[PDB]
C-alpha cells in the first residue's frame, strides 16, 4: 500500500503500546470483587509489574474497574466519576454484580449491570472472579486497545 | 480541617438482602451471608448455620464443629489482617498490607482447597460443613501457622513501637466504656475501652468452650489500644488454630439426618430414601418449625447477630442481620469530636468497617 | 481468661542509664532505624510474584469455574431435564425447557445459564443427580460484550466437550469426598 | 531478585555522571585545556579582562609568558 | 531458599529474626497435589437396627 | 558550546528523573515482596517512556470553575524552577557559577511552593484547597528550620558558594562535625520535597490527590517531573553539602562518580523511607519542626557561632 | 547572560511541553467532564468560601522568625571582622532573644493550634 | 518445571508462536493451554499428561480453542427452542 499508510500504522502501534503499557485504574471499588482486586494488587500477581498502578483521582485514571454491586444510590456517583475521567478511558466490569446484577438482580435497589450506566469495555465473570481472572481481563483489555486503529481510521476518512 | 460534624450517608451498597432472603429458601439464603461481611465469610456462615440449627433443634457432628472453629479462627486472622493493614494503609504505610496480603493469599488457597471458592465458600451449612477436608490440608495449615507469628512480629516491629504510628493512633477516638455500652459497640471496641467481654468466652458455641485462649483487653480506648487488641487476638487465633489441628476428631461431616442435610452422592444414587431426600432438600428444602431466635456470634468485627423468624415453611419469614459496623458507624460522629481529617481517617480505619454487612 | 495489651505493671523508676537510653531512643530514632532495617531485609528477600500468564496460581480439583454440561462415555447427554439445578440455583440463573426427544428420551430443549447472574456457588453441580452440570476449572473466559456471558445449551455442551479431559479427572479426584 | 533494580540504577548512574563530566570537559575545551576562570571578586574579574586585553586575540585563556618579554 | 549465605546473614541482621527457619515461600514441605483416595466414615445413624427416625 | 552544555545537563537530568520513577517502582516492589515493572522493556526500562507518552497523549482537563491562567501557569512554573534549581550545582564545576548559591536555592524552592499553592487555588476544588493549606503549613515549618540549619552549616563553611563547600570537604566530610544538623537537614529535605512521611499535599489516603486532584495528563506529568527532579536535586544538594566526594584537580571524573554514587544512595534512602514509614499528621509535622528541631537548631547555631571563635578556625572569605 | 539564557531555555522547554500536551491529544469535553470533583457527588458549596486557619499565630510568628533569619544570614561575612568579641556577643544576644521569644510563645500556648 | 523454585513458580509454559492460525508471538493468552496441561499447570495434580494421559472420548475436542471474544468465531446467544404458537395460514383461493 501507500508509504504513508505504513507510517500511520506504526504510529498507531506506538500509541497503542503506550496506552496499554500505562493503564492506571481509579481507586474505586464497591465490594468483595474489590477485595479480589486488591488481592490482584497483592505481591503474587503484581499489577504494578504489569504496569497497572492505582490512582485515586479519576483525572489521572485511564481505566475504571467496576468491582462490586452498583446500587441505585451509587449509580449517579459512578456515572460522575466515570464522566470526570479524561477521554482515553476504558471500563472493566468485574463480577456478576457489575456484569448483570448477579445475586441481587431482582432487587429493588440494584442496577442490573453497570452497562446500564457506563459503556463497559470488558466483562470479567465470577463471584468473585479470582485475581487471576481479573488479571486476565486486564491483559485482554491491553490486547483490545492494542487492536485499536485510530490514526488509520483518521487517515482513511 | 477540624471536624465539627460527621454524617455518614450509607445504603450506597444496599441490595435488599433481607428481602431476597425471605423470598428464598434457607440453603438458597446461605451464600448471601458470604457477601454480608466479605472479609468474615466463614464466620457469617457459622452464624447463620448456628441460627438455623437452633431453630431446627439439631446439632452438627463434633468434627464439623472443630472444622468450623478452625476456619472461624482462620477467618478471624484474615479479617484482622485486613483491618490492621488497611488501617495502616489509610495512615500511610503499605508494606504490611503487601506482606499480610501474601499471607491472605495463602489462606485463600486453603479456602479454595476446602470449598472451591477463595472467598464465598458457602462451606459451613446448617448441619455441619459441605464436604470433608482433603488429605494434606491439615499439614498445610500447620505449615502456614508455624511461620505466621513471625510475620505478625514483622508488622508489629514495623508499626507498634514506631513513634509516627503512636502519634497517629494514641489518644485518637477515645471511647469510654459506658458510652460504648450505650452506643451498642461490640467486639474490639468494648475490649479496647476495657470491658471484659467476648462471646466465645461468655456464650460459647461449637467447641470454643473446649479450646483455650486469652482475650486482649485495652486500657485507654483509643486507636492504638484497638490495634494492639487486634494483633494480640490474631496471635490468640493462631493459638486456637494449633489447638484445633491437634484436637481434630474423626467422624462424619454433616448431621446424620437426611431430612436436613443431604445424603452422600453414592447413597443418593443407590438408595430410594436418599434419592427422595436429595430431591426434596435441593428443590423445596427442609421445613424449619415456626419460631423466632436471635443468634449472636463473635465475629472479628464484633457481635454478628441473626434474628430469624420462621413461619413453619421452607423459607424464612424474616431475617434481620445485626452488624457491629452499623453501631460503630453510628458512633463514628461521637468518636470524632475535637479531631481533624486525618484523625477521622484513622477512626474509620480503627472501627473495622465493611459496608456489605452495614447496608445489607 | 484475659490479658492487658497496653497496661504497664508497677514502674521502672528513674535511673541515669535508663534516662540516657530513652534519650538516645528519642534523639537517634532507634525504632525508625529498625523499621528501615526490616524493609531492607524485605528488599533483599525473594519476591512472591509469579510470571503470569506463563505461571498460574495453584488450584484444587474442587475449584468452581466455568459451567459445562457433561456426557456419558457413549456420548449421550447426562442431563435428564429434572430442573433440580434450576430449583436450587440461588440467583435463578438457570432457565430450562424440555420435551421428549424423537426417541422418547427426556432431554432439554433449552438450558441457559446467565453467567452475569450466576454466583458460582456449585449448588447446581451438587444438586445434579447424574453429574450433568459441573463447574469446570476454566476461569479465563472474560468477554468484551455482555451477551457472550449469556450461555445457552450449545455453549454449555461445547464447554463440556472442550473441558471433558480435565473435568472427568477432577471428578475422579474429588467424588469420594462428595 | 534484588539485582533486577541494577539496570535502572545503572541508567540513573550514567545519567548522573554525564552532566558533571560533560561540564568539566566543555569548560576545558572552551578555555583551551584549562579550567574556566572564576571571578568571584572584582580583582579576579580585572585579572581576566587584563588577560583578554594582553592576549591580542580577545580571549583571556590565551596566556602569554616570557615570549612577550625581550 | 536460593539466597547466598552473605545475603542470608544480611537479611537476618537487618530484620533481627532468623528468616531462613520460617520462610514465607513454600518450597517442598507442602502436601503433594495428588493424594491417595480417601474413605470417609459414616455417621452414627448408619445402622440397620434400632434406628427408627421417630427416636432421633 | 554553552547551549550544548545546557542540553547535556538538562536531558540527562530528565532521563535520570524518569528512571528514578522506574527505580522507585522497583525498589518499593522488592521491599513489598513483589517485583515491580519488568515487562515494559527488557527489565522495565521502557515503563517511564510508556507512562510519559500515555500522559502526553491523554487529554487535559479544563474545569469550568477553574481559573485557567493560574491553572496553566503553575505546572510549567514548577518544572522551570526544578531545572533552575538544578542549574548551579557543581559536579565539581557548575554550569552557572554563583556566589550566593544556597540563597538562590532557597528562593527557587519557595517559588516552587508558590507553584503548588497557585495550582491548588486555581483548581477550584475543596481537596485542592486542603492541599494548598497543608503546603502552607509544611513550608512554614521546614522553611524556618532549614534556613537556620543551612546558616549554621555555611557558617562552618565560610561562604555561600558551593565550590567553597568542595574545598571545605577536601579533607573530611561535614557529616562528622555537623551530623545532628545533617539529620535535621535530611528531614527538612524530605519535607521540602514532600516525600513520605511529610508529603501531605498529594495526600493519597487523607485527601484524594490534594493539590493536583483536578490536574490530568500533561500538566500532571509536569508536576510529577518537577517533584522527582526535586528529589534528585535535594539529595544531590545533601551529598554536596555534607558527604563531600573526593576532589582532585587533575581529574574531576572521580568527583562526578563519587557524587553520583552518594546521590543514588540518598535517593534510594528516600524510597526506603517512603516504604518504611506511615504518614505524619500535618499539625504534628509543624509541632515537630517547631518544638524539637527548632530549639536544637538555634542552640547549634549559637554553638557554630562560638566554635570558630574559640578554636581560631574562622573559615577563609574565599 | 548565561544564567538568563538557561532560565529562558527552561521556560521554553516547559512551555513547549505544556503546549504539545494541550494541542496533541483529541479533545472531547462536556459539562460532566469539566464539573469539579467531590468524590462522585455535587459540591454542596463553592470552594471559594472562607476556610478557617488554625495556625495563623504560627504564621505571624513565622514572619517574625523569617526576618530573624534575614538578620542572622550575614554571619558568614560577619565572622571575618576584626572585633570578633562584639560580633560574637551580638550574635549570642540575637539568638538568645529569638529563643526566649520562642519559649515564651510555647509557654503561652501560641504554638498550639486553635480548637 | 523446576522443583527448586518455590510453589507457584515451579511450573511454567512457553506458549507457541502460532495457535489456530493466530500469530501469538506477542499476543500470548492464558486460555491457550489445553485442559490436560491446564490441570497440570494449575497444580491440581502432580503428574503431567505425558505419563498419565486423560481418558479418550470421541466427543472430546481434538483441537483446543482459546478465548474467541471479539472475533468472528465468537459466541452469539439465541433461543434454542422452536416456535410455540402457530398462526393460522389463510387460504390462497378467494371465496368469490
Ligand atoms: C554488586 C552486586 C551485583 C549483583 C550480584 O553480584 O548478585 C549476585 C549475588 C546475589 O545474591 P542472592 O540475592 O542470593 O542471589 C539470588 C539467588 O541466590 C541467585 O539468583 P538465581 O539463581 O535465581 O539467578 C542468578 C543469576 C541471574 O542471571 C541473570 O539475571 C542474567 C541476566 C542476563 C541478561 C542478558 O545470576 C546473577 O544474578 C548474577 C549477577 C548478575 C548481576 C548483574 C549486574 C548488572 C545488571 C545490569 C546493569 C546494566 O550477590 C551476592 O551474593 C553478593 C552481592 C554483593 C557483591 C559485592
Ligand atoms: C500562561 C497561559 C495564559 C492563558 C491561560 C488560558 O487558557 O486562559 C484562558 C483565556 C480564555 O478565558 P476563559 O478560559 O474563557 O475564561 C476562564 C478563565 O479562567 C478566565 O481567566 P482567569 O479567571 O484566570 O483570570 C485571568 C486574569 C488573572 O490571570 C492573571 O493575572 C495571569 C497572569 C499573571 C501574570 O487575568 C486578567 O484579568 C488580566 C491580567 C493581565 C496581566 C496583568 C497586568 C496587571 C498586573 C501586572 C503584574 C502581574 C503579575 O485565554
Ligand atoms: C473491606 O472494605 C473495603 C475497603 O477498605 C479496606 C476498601 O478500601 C474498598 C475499596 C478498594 C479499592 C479501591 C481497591 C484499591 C486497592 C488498594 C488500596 C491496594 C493497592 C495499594 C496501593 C494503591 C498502594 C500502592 C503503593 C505503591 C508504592 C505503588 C507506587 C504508586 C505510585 C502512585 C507512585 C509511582 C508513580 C506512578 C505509577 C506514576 C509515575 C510516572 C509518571 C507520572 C511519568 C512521568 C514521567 C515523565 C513525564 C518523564 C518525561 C520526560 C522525558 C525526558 C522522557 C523521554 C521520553 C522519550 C519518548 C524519549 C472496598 C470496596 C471495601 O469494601
Ligand atoms: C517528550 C515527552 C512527551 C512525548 C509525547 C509523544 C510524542 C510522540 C507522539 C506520536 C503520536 C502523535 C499523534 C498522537 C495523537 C493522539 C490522539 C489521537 O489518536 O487522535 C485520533 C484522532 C482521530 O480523529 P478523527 O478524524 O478520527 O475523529 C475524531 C473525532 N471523533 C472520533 C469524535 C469522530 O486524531 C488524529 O488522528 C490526529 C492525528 C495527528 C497526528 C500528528 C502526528
Ligand atoms: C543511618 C542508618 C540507616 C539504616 C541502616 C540499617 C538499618 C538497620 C540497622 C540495624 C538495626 O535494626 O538497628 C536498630 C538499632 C536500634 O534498636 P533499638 O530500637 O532496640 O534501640 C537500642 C536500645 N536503645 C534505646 C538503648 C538505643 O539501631 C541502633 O542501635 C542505632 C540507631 C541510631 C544510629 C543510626 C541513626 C542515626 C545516624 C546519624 C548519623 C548519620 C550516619 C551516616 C549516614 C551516611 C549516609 C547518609
Ligand atoms: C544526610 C545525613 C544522614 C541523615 C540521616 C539519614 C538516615 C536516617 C533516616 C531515618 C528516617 C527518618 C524518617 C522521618 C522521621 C521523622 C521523625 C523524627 O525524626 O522525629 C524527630 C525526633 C522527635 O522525637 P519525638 O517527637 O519522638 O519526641 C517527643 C517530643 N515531644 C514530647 C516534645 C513531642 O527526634 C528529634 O527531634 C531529634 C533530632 C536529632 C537530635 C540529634 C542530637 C544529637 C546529640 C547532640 C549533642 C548531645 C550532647 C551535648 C553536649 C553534652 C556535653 C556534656
Ligand atoms: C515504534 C513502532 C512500533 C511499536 C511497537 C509495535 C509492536 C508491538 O507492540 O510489539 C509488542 C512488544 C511486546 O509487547 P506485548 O505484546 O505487550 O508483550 C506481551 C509479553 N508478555 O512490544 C515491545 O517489545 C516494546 C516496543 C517498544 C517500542 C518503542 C517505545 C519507545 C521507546
Ligand atoms: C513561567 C514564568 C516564570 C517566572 C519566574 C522565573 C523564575 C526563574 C528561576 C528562579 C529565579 C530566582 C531568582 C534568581 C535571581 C538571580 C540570582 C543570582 O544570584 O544571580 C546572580 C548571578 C551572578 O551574580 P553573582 O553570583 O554575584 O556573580 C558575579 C560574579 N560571577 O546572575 C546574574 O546576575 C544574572 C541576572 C539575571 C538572572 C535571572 C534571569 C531571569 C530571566 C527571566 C525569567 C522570566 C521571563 C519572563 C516570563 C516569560 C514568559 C513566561
Ligand atoms: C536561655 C534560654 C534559651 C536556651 C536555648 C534553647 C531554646 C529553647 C526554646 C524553647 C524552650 C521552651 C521550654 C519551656 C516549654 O515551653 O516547655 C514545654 C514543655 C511541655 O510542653 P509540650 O512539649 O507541649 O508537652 C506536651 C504536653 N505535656 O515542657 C518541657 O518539655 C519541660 C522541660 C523541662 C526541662 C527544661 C530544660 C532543662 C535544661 C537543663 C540543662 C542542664 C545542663
Ligand atoms: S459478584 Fe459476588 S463477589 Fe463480586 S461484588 Fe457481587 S456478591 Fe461480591
Ligand atoms: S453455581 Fe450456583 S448461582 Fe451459578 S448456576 Fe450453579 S446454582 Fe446457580
Ligand atoms: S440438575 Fe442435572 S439432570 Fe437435572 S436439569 Fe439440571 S443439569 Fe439436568
Amino acid at each position: 500500500r501507500s508509504r504513508a499508510e505504513y507510517v500511520v500504522t506504526k504510529l498507531d502501534d506506538l500509541i497503542n503500546w503506550a496506552r496499554r503499557s500505562s493503564l492506571w485504574p481509579m481507586t474505586f471499588g464497591l465490594a468483595c470483587c474489590a477485595v479480589e482486586m486488591m488481592h490482584m494488587a497483592a505481591p503474587r500477581y503484581d499489577m504494578d509489574r504489569f504496569g497497572v498502578v492505582f490512582r485515586a483521582s479519576p483525572r489521572q485514571a485511564d481505566v475504571m474497574i467496576v468491582a462490586g454491586t452498583l446500587t441505585n444510590k451509587m449509580a449517579p456517583a459512578l456515572r460522575k466519576v466515570y464522566d470526570q475521567m479524561p477521554e482515553p478511558r476504558y471500563v472493566v466490569s468485574m463480577g456478576s454484580c457489575a456484569n448483570g446484577g448477579g445475586y441481587y438482580h431482582y432487587s429493588y435497589s440494584v442496577v442490573r449491570g453497570c452497562d446500564r450506566i457506563v459503556p463497559v469495555d470488558i466483562y470479567v465473570p465470577g463471584c468473585p472472579p479470582t485475581a487471576e481472572a481479573l488479571l486476565y481481563g486486564i491483559l485482554q483489555l491491553q490486547r483490545k486497545i492494542k487492536r485499536e486503529q485510530k490514526l488509520k481510521i483518521w487517515y482513511r476518512r | 480541617e477540624m471536624v465539627r460534624k460527621c454524617d455518614p450517608h450509607i445504603g450506597l451498597l444496599h441490595r435488599g438482602t433481607e428481602k431476597l432472603i425471605e423470598y428464598k429458601t434457607y440453603l438458597q439464603a446461605l451464600p448471601y451471608f458470604d457477601r454480608l461481611d466479605y472479609v468474615s465469610m466463614m464466620c457469617n456462615e457459622q452464624a447463620y448455620s448456628i441460627a438455623v440449627e437452633k431453630l431446627l433443634n439439631i446439632q452438627p457432628p463434633p468434627r464439623a464443629q472443630w472444622i468450623r472453629v478452625l476456619f472461624g479462627e482462620i477467618t478471624r486472622i484474615l479479617n484482622h489482617i485486613m483491618a490492621v493493614t488497611t488501617h495502616a494503609l489509610d495512615i500511610g504505610a503499605m508494606t504490611p498490607f503487601f506482606w499480610m496480603f501474601e499471607e491472605r493469599e495463602k489462606m485463600f488457597e486453603f479456602y479454595e482447597r476446602v470449598s472451591g471458592a477463595r472467598m464465598h465458600a458457602a462451606y459451613i451449612r446448617p448441619g455441619g460443613v459441605h464436604q470433608d477436608l482433603p488429605l494434606g490440608l491439615l499439614d498445610d495449615i500447620y505449615e502456614f501457622s508455624k511461620n505466621f507469628s513471625l510475620r505478625i512480629d514483622e508488622v508489629e516491629e514495623m508499626l507498634t513501637n514506631n513513634r509516627i504510628w503512636r502519634n497517629r493512633t494514641v489518644d485518637i477516638g477515645v471511647v469510654t466504656a459506658e458510652d460504648a455500652l450505650n452506643y451498642g459497640f461490640s467486639g474490639v471496641m468494648l475490649r479496647g475501652s476495657g470491658i471484659q467481654w467476648d462471646l466465645r468466652k461468655t456464650q460459647p458455641y461449637d467447641v470454643y468452650d473446649q479450646v483455650e485462649f486469652d482475650v486482649p483487653i485495652g486500657s485507654r480506648g483509643d486507636c492504638y489500644d484497638r490495634y494492639l487488641c487486634r494483633v494480640e487476638e490474631m496471635r490468640q487465633s493462631l493459638r486456637i488454630i494449633e489447638q484445633c489441628l491437634n484436637k481434630m476428631p474423626p467422624g462424619e461431616i454433616k448431621v446424620d439426618d437426611a431430612k436436613v442435610s443431604p445424603p452422600k452422592r453414592a447413597e443418593m444414587k443407590t438408595s430410594m430414601e436418599s434419592l427422595i431426600h436429595h430431591f426434596k432438600l435441593y428443590t423445596e428444602g427442609y421445613q424449619v418449625p415456626p419460631g423466632a431466635t436471635y443468634t449472636a456470634i463473635e465475629a472479628p468485627k464484633g457481635e454478628f447477630g441473626v434474628y430469624l423468624v420462621s413461619d413453619g415453611s421452607s423459607r424464612p419469614y424474616r431475617c434481620k442481620i445485626k452488624a457491629p459496623g452499623f453501631a460503630h458507624l453510628a458512633g463514628l460522629d461521637k468518636m470524632s469530636k475535637g479531631h481533624m481529617l486525618a484523625d477521622v481517617v484513622a477512626i474509620i480505619g480503627t472501627q473495622d468497617i465493611v459496608f456489605g454487612e452495614i447496608d445489607r | 481468661t484475659y490479658k492487658y495489651v497496653n497496661k504497664k505493671e508497677q514502674e521502672s523508676e528513674v535511673d541515669m542509664k535508663s534516662a540516657t537510653d530513652n534519650a538516645a531512643r528519642i534523639l537517634m530514632w532507634t525504632e525508625l532505624i529498625r523499621g528501615l532495617g526490616m524493609t531492607l531485609s524485605y528488599l533483599f528477600r525473594e519476591p512472591a510474584t509469579i510470571n503470569y500468564p506463563f505461571e498460574k496460581g495453584p488450584l484444587s480439583p474442587r475449584f468452581r469455574g466455568e459451567h459445562a454440561l457433561r456426557r456419558y462415555p457413549s456420548g449421550e447427554e447426562r442431563c435428564i431435564a429434572c430442573k433440580l439445578c434450576e430449583a436450587i440455583c440461588p440467583a435463578q440463573a438457570i432457565t430450562i425447557e424440555a420435551e421428549p426427544r424423537a426417541d422418547g428420551s427426556r432431554r432439554t430443549t433449552r438450558y441457559d445459564i446467565d453467567m452475569t447472574k450466576c454466583i458460582y456457588c456449585g449448588f447446581c453441580q451438587e444438586a445434579c443427580p447424574v453429574d450433568a452440570i459441573v463447574e469446570g476449572p476454566n476461569f479465563e473466559f472474560s468477554t468484551e460484550t455482555h451477551e457472550e456471558l449469556l450461555y445457552n445449551k450449545e455453549k454449555l455442551l461445547n464447554n463440556g466437550d472442550k473441558w471433558e479431559a480435565e473435568i472427568a479427572a477432577n471428578i475422579q479426584a474429588d467424588y469420594l469426598y462428595r | 531478585m534484588w539485582f533486577e533494580i541494577l539496570p535502572g540504577l545503572a541508567i540513573m548512574g550514567v545519567c548522573l555522571v554525564i552532566p558533571g563530566v560533560s561540564t568539566a570537559y566543555i569548560h576545558k575545551f572552551t578555555n583551551g585545556g584549562k579550567e574556566k576562570r572564576v571571578a568571584r571578586v572584582q580583582y579576579q574579574w580585572y585579572l581576566m579582562e587584563r588577560d583578554r586585553r594582553i592576549s591580542g586575540v580577545n580571549r583571556y585563556y590565551v596566556s602569554k609568558g616570557l615570549e612577550n618579554i625581550d | 531458599a536460593s539466597a547466598t549465605r552473605v545475603i542470608q546473614k544480611l537479611r537476618n541482621w537487618a530484620s533481627g529474626q532468623d528468616l531462613q527457619a520460617k520462610l514465607q515461600l513454600r518450597y517442598q514441605e507442602i502436601a503433594k497435589r495428588t493424594q491417595p483416595p480417601p474413605k470417609l466414615p459414616v455417621g452414627p445413624s448408619h445402622k440397620l437396627s434400632n434406628n427408627y427416625y421417630c427416636t432421633r | 558550546m554553552f547551549f550544548i552544555n545546557i542540553l547535556t545537563l538538562l536531558v540527562p537530568i530528565l532521563i535520570a528523573m524518569a528512571f528514578l520513577t522506574l527505580v522507585e517502582r522497583k525498589i518499593l516492589g522488592y521491599m513489598q515482596l513483589r517485583k515491580g515493572p519488568n515487562i515494559v522493556g527488557p527489565y522495565g526500562i521502557l515503563q517511564p517512556f510508556a507512562d510519559a507518552m500515555k500522559l502526553f497523549m491523554k487529554e487535559p482537563m479544563r474545569p469550568l470553575t477553574t481559573s485557567m491562567s493560574l491553572f496553566i501557569i503553575a505546572p510549567t512554573l514548577s518544572l522551570t524552577l526544578a531545572l533552575s534549581l538544578w542549574v548551579p550545582l557543581p559536579m565539581p564545576h557548575p554550569l552557572i557559577n554563583l556566589n550566593l548559591g544556597i540563597l538562590f536555592i532557597l528562593a527557587t524552592s519557595s517559588l516552587s511552593v508558590y507553584s503548588i499553592l497557585w495550582s491548588g487555588w486555581a483548581s477550584n476544588s475543596k481537596y485542592s484547597l486542603f492541599g494548598a493549606l497543608r503546603a502552607v503549613a509544611q513550608t512554614i515549618s521546614y522553611e524556618v528550620t532549614m534556613a537556620i540549619i543551612l546558616l549554621s552549616v555555611l557558617l562552618m563553611n565560610g561562604s555561600y558558594s558551593l565550590q567553597t563547600l568542595i574545598t571545605t570537604q577536601e579533607h573530611m566530610w561535614l557529616l562528622l562535625p555537623a551530623w545532628p544538623m545533617a539529620m535535621m537537614w535530611f528531614i527538612s529535605t524530605l519535607a521540602e520535597t514532600n516525600r513520605a512521611p511529610f508529603d501531605l499535599t498529594e495526600g493519597e489516603s487523607e485527601l484524594v490527590s490534594g493539590f493536583n486532584v483536578e490536574y490530568a495528563a500533561g500538566p500532571f506529568a509536569l508536576f510529577f517531573m518537577a517533584e522527582y527532579t526535586n528529589i534528585i536535586l535535594m539529595n544531590a544538594l545533601t551529598t554536596i553539602i555534607f558527604l563531600g566526594p573526593l576532589y582532585y584537580i587533575n581529574l574531576p571524573e572521580l568527583y562526578s562518580t563519587n557524587f553520583m554514587m552518594e546521590a543514588l544512595l540518598l535517593s534510594s534512602t528516600f524510597l526506603w523511607i517512603r516504604a518504611s514509614y506511615p504518614r505524619f499528621r500535618y499539625d504534628q509535622l509543624m509541632h515537630l519542626l517547631w518544638k524539637n528541631f527548632l530549639p536544637l537548631t538555634l542552640a547549634l547555631c549559637m554553638w557554630h557561632i562560638s566554635l570558630p571563635i574559640f578554636t581560631a578556625g574562622v573559615p577563609p572569605y574565599m | 547572560m548565561n544564567l538568563y539564557t538557561v532560565i529562558f531555555i527552561n521556560i521554553l522547554l516547559s512551555l513547549t511541553l505544556i503546549l504539545v500536551a494541550f494541542w496533541l491529544p483529541q479533545m472531547n469535553l462536556y459539562s460532566e467532564k469539566a464539573n469539579p470533583y467531590e468524590c462522585g457527588f455535587d459540591p454542596t458549596s463553592s470552594a471559594r468560601l472562607p476556610f478557617s486557619m488554625k495556625f495563623f499565630l504560627v504564621a505571624i510568628t513565622f514572619l517574625l522568625f523569617d526576618l530573624e533569619i534575614a538578620l542572622l544570614l550575614p554571619l558568614p561575612w560577619a565572622i571575618q571582622t576584626i572585633k570578633t568579641s562584639t560580633m560574637m556577643i551580638m550574635a549570642f544576644i540575637l539568638v538568645t532573644i529569638l529563643s526566649l521569644g520562642l519559649a515564651y510563645e510555647w509557654t503561652q500556648k501560641g504554638l498550639e493550634w486553635t480548637e | 518445571e523446576d522443583n527448586k523454585q518455590f510453589f507457584g513458580r515451579h511450573r511454567w509454559v512457553i506458549y507457541t508462536t502460532e495457535m489456530n492460525g493466530k500469530n501469538t508471538f506477542w499476543d500470548v493468552d492464558g486460555s491457550m493451554v489445553p485442559p490436560e496441561w491446564h490441570r497440570w499447570l494449575h497444580c491440581m495434580t502432580d503428574d503431567p499428561p505425558t505419563t498419565n494421559p486423560p481418558t479418550a472420548r470421541k466427543f472430546i475436542w481434538t483441537n483446543h480453542k482459546f478465548n474467541v471474544s471479539a472475533t468472528p468465531e465468537q459466541y452469539v446467544p439465541y433461543s434454542t427452542t422452536r416456535k410455540k404458537i402457530h398462526e393460522w395460514v389463510p387460504p390462497s383461493t378467494p371465496y368469490k
